RNA sequence: GCGGUGGAAACUACCAAGCUGGAGUACGGUAGGGGCAGAGGGAAUUUCCGGUGGAGCGGUGAAAUGCGUAGAGAUCGGAAAGAACACCAACGGCGAAAGCACUCUGCUGGGCCGACACUGACACUGAGAGACGAAAGCUAGGGGAGCGAAUGGGAUUAGAUACCCCAGUAGUCCUAGCCGUAAACGAUGGAUACUAGGCGCUGUGCGUAUCGACCCGUGCAGUGUUGUAGCUAACGCGUUAAGUAUCCC
């Protein structure tokens, strides 16, 4: 499941963010969002290898 | 559990101090244990050895060191007389 | 019977000391700051219950409203098994701090 | 299933054998099922052997060996690989080449299968030269 | 919501200085018409609810003010503290919690705590420690008195029956608003000071000679007489009061 | 030994202070003889009845 | 060498379609000084305030400067202050490294293990780039007990800007930044696959044993110590290679 994945993560960055920019120097958790953002940026360029419709898709739901 | 042994011997210069010791719930060997001729510590390395043990009952551990204290006391009193 | 409610919120226990002098609104006036409680948290608050006043090791420091004056070797053990959304921990810290008759309030997480 | 596949069962070889033990375990792709077929034929090993274990077909391959010495096989077999990935050699049918005079063999990819030097000599074909051993 | 008939209007003319008209207070004059504001100090409503509307900027003070309404009909002025939320509710009283903004006495509360408006006694209005980040905190009490840290490095037990805004004072970033337009000064009604070595032996004791003279008298003095460097100015018995100076 | 199956606690002062010295001290586990989990589970579960003075910090020293 | 043209399809590439062991995710557990924030803690030290008592205390290789009849030090009580957190502490756990240990709470990273529960190569490395980055340093504001560059005095010394001693400022701590270097060391870039063992530790999994804690073997992952092969100029390293190979800087 590869939606699932990139919401999945999407959602993560969500409430990872609006814990880390409450809070400000979290230099541990930095790492933590900077591998879901390159972990979901490999999996965006995996769907958009794949197809074009579909990762449109994937662009237009968020 | 078994029940124990502390041996003395006083030698005018050099006491020893010899800690026999024994078995828990899990089958041990000790050894007896004999300290020695320098100044080095009878009371803290027999009790600690004990204590290292927990296999020891604080009892057991207890009788041990009050015999092996009341022999320190008696040789440290010859040592600074001469009773033989 | 505890682990019902567990799904949507947490579990903990607040161990607090009391003053040794006081019989009576001790057993009823700190429950009625579990009453305050109540209207924080709403969960399976049971098992509330109280432990005998016992000699501690050593304790100075009162801290009294404008007292500051009383040392200790007695006190109260009262400890709650409570269950409560983990928000709004830290007022029934200040709770447990501000009020007089309940000084060294540590609560706890059992898992 | 690291990056090479062929590095994969000749490391397994040279491995296998400095360490005197008899016996590889390898995975069986096509390229590996042809590689141990020309070599099983030229004396170098003994019997190759196709089986499962979930269901994934491997080659378990028994070496050569002599009787009790002070190492039980006395020539060391000496494998090594020449088209490397992201270096591809390429031979025509003159610059293959006769390994130690012949004593060695180059198993090399022509458009045939993959051959050895005597049958790529003779077809006058050439190609991407796999490995050569001696 | 200006001319809230509360800046009261009449005044003594802008920031004067003087006494029979001789200059007695020094270097004062100009600016604009800096017209008060008479803001609550001694709140005389206590246990009624107040909210708070605006953050109004008061030009007598380096910090700002603020207008509070009630649940009856009037509307006040007080000092309000850092984390003056909108729309939030102060109240004063002798058995109101403390909240960063509301006022009482000074015996029913804890000690160790924030506050900037207190009383050194019954009655007046609001003396000590109102400036724009004053912040006093209370050590503890006493049978009538309370010694009490306010913002100098200073402790004085005081009358405990005090009234107190329990709060830090806001507007503390006027510690680094710059005065870099270098004539801003005079906008505030402050006319340049001259300085004793360049006047004359009539004006200062400093009155010198030729070059940039150096200061002459065994201390620095003032331009009356007095040496102006480490004499304490201060009536050797008043009060009694202070703990110890700490400074 | 002496696990008990029911887990460590600061309510359990009766394997608490078996642990701990007369001087008041924590043992460790090499004398007490437990697993690394055993350890760590009652040197927290020891410091926190250190924090509510069911155990001294320091025990006065005595002879005879 | 280049070009034209006719053939071959194993390998790279391409086109299409499946596959799962690579990689992830979902789920259930699990361990942790991972990070940050908030609360709380008690020894000790210093200073102050009291009661006692009266001549030294402190220091050293030996002395001295210092402090002390204005009552020192010592002892008991009372406060306050900052900083660090004894035993536990282990050849231990975690982090990518630097680092991380008084406890508790909150938010949150990462790891490990199982079932096929899912997708189907999504993988590795990484120029330039970006982040973090011990300590000392600097800007701004707090705070300042101990320690303590510079400094000052005493000593040793031919001399002493030094080792010793007594005072002692910046600094040390915190907030917000800058700086971006260290023997930042495992003196060892990263990743995958394969190649004896013994003795260990940590985390989980299965079976035995009891039916419950053990306890034995093990499946893995990580950490350590001797060590075969092989490598090495040697010392040594040796499944966590400095071995055999492949890739990338």
């Amino acid at each position: 499941s590869v939606e699932f994945q990139v919401f999945c993560f999407t959602n993560k960055i969500r409430r990872l963010t609006l814990h880390l920019e409450l809070h400000k120097k979290d230099y541990s958790s930095q790492r933590g969002l900077r591998k879901t953002l390159g972990k979901r940026q490999r999996l965006l360029a995996y769907l958009l290898k794949i197809n074009g419709v579909r990762y449109k898709e994937l662009i237009s739901k968020l | 559990k078994p029940r124990l042994v502390l041996k003395f011997i006083w030698m005018e210069k050099n006491i020893g101090l010899a800690l026999d010791q024994t078995i828990p719930g899990h089958g041990t060997v000790p050894l007896s244990p004999y300290y020695f001729w320098p100044r080095k510590d009878a009371w803290e390395e027999l009790k600690v050895l004990l204590e290292n043990k927990p296999w020891i009952s604080q009892k057991q551990m207890i009788i041990l060191l009050n015999q092996a204290t009341d022999i320190i006391n008696l040789w440290q009193q010859s040592g600074g007389n001469l009773a033989s | 019977p505890e682990p019902q409610c567990p799904p949507g919120l947490r579990q903990y226990e607040t161990m607090a000391v009391l003053r040794p002098d006081m019989t009576e609104d001790e057993r009823l006036t700190l429950t009625q700051k579990y009453e305050e409680l109540l209207v924080a948290g709403g969960a399976m608050y049971v098992e509330v219950f109280n432990r005998g006043v016992i000699p501690l090791a050593y304790s100075i420091k009162r801290k009294n409203k404008a007292g500051e004056t009383n040392n200790y070797l007695d006190g109260i053990y009262l400890l709650f098994t409570y269950f409560t959304k983990p928000e709004s921990i830290s007022p029934l810290e200040a709770a447990l701090v501000t009020d007089d008759d309940v000084i060294r309030s540590s609560s706890f997480k059992i898992r | 299933m690291g990056k090479d596949t062929i590095a994969d069962i000749i490391t397994c070889i040279r491995n296998a054998d400095m360490n005197r033990k008899g016996t590889v375990r390898i995975v069986s792709t096509n390229i590996t099922e042809n590689i141990v077929k020309i070599l099983l034929r030229e004396g170098f090993i003994e019997n190759a052997r196709k089986h499962q274990e979930r269901n994934k077909y491997f080659l378990v391959l028994t070496l050569r060996h002599r009787r009790n010495k002070k190492g039980p096989y006395l020539n060391t077999f000496h494998l090594k690989r020449v088209s490397r990935p992201g270096l591809r050699i390429y031979s025509n049918y003159q610059r293959i080449p006769r390994i130690l005079g012949g004593m060695g063999i180059a198993i090399l990819s022509t458009s045939r299968g993959i051959m050895t030097d005597r049958e790529a000599r003779l077809e006058g074909i050439g190609g991407e030269i796999l490995c050569y051993i001696w | 919501n200006p001319r809230n008939n509360l800046i009261s209007g009449q005044r003594r003319c802008g920031k004067g200085r003087n006494a029979r008209g001789i200059i007695t207070a020094r270097h004062r004059g100009g600016g604009h018409k800096r017209l008060y504001r008479k803001i609550d100090f001694r709140r005389n409503e206590k246990d009624i609810y107040g909210k708070i509307v605006t953050i109004e900027y008061d030009p007598n003070r380096n910090a700002y003010i603020c207008l509070i309404h009630y649940g009856d009909g009037e509307k006040r002025y007080i000092l309000h503290p850092r984390g003056a939320i909108i729309g939030d509710t102060i109240v004063s009283g002798t058995e109101v919690p403390i909240k960063m903004g509301n006022a009482l006495p000074l015996t029913d509360m804890p000690l160790g705590t924030a506050i900037h408006n207190i009383e050194i006694t019954l009655g007046r209005g609001g003396q000590l420690a109102r400036a724009a980040g004053a912040v006093a905190k209370l050590i503890a009490k006493e049978g009538k008195s309370a010694t009490l840290k306010l913002p100098s490095g200073e402790v004085r037990l005081i009358s405990k029956n005090c009234s107190a805004t329990v709060g830090q004072v806001g507007n503390v970033g006027v510690n680094q608003k710059r005065l870099g337009r270098a004539g801003s000064k005079r906008w505030l009604g402050k006319r340049p000071v001259v300085r004793g070595v360049v006047m004359n032996p009539v004006d200062h004791p400093h009155g010198g000679g030729e070059g940039r003279a150096p200061i002459g008298r065994k201390s620095p003095t003032t331009p009356w007489g007095y040496p102006a460097l480490g004499r304490r100015s201060r009536k050797r018995n008043k009060y009694s009061d202070n703990f110890i100076i700490r400074r | 030994p002496i696990q008990s199956g029911d887990r460590i606690d600061y309510r359990n002062m009766s394997l608490i202070s078996r642990f701990i010295s007369e001087q008041g001290k924590i043992l460790s586990r090499r004398v007490n003889r437990l697993t690394l989990k055993q350890q760590r589970l009652i040197t927290s579960a020891i410091k926190q009845a250190r924090i509510l003075s069911l155990l001294p910090f320091l025990n006065n020293e005595k002879q005879f």
